[PDB]
């Protein structure tokens, strides 16, 4: 009743939203970087660190 | 900040930019080290800094 069984998907889904805190960290980043007005959502999101 | 002054009135100097965190810490330490040297003659001392 104590012990809790993390499966694959679990797992993968915290890793996955352990790398995608890092990636709206830097969008937060450079989105607080100004003049947005010319922007596209290709160089604010990074798939590297996903 | 070099070209105001120039007087004997007192001259302000208005640094903007982003917010503290979104700015880079390149920037920033750039930044309080502009802003700790503030001094008649500190040129120097920027330019072995640098």
């Amino acid at each position: 009743g104590n012990r809790r069984i993390r499966s694959v998907g679990e797992m993968a889904e915290n890793q996955f939203r352990v790398g995608l805190v890092r990636v709206e960290r830097a969008v937060k980043e450079r989105l607080s970087l100004g003049d947005l007005d010319t922007l596209m959502p290709q160089d604010m999101i990074n798939a590297k660190p996903i | 900040r070099g070209r105001v002054g120039r007087s004997h009135h007192q001259a302000y100097a208005w640094l903007l930019t982003p917010h503290p965190k979104a700015m880079t810490t390149d920037a920033q330490k750039r930044l309080e080290a502009i802003a700790s040297l503030e001094d008649l003659g500190a040129g120097f001392a920027l330019a072995t800094h640098d």
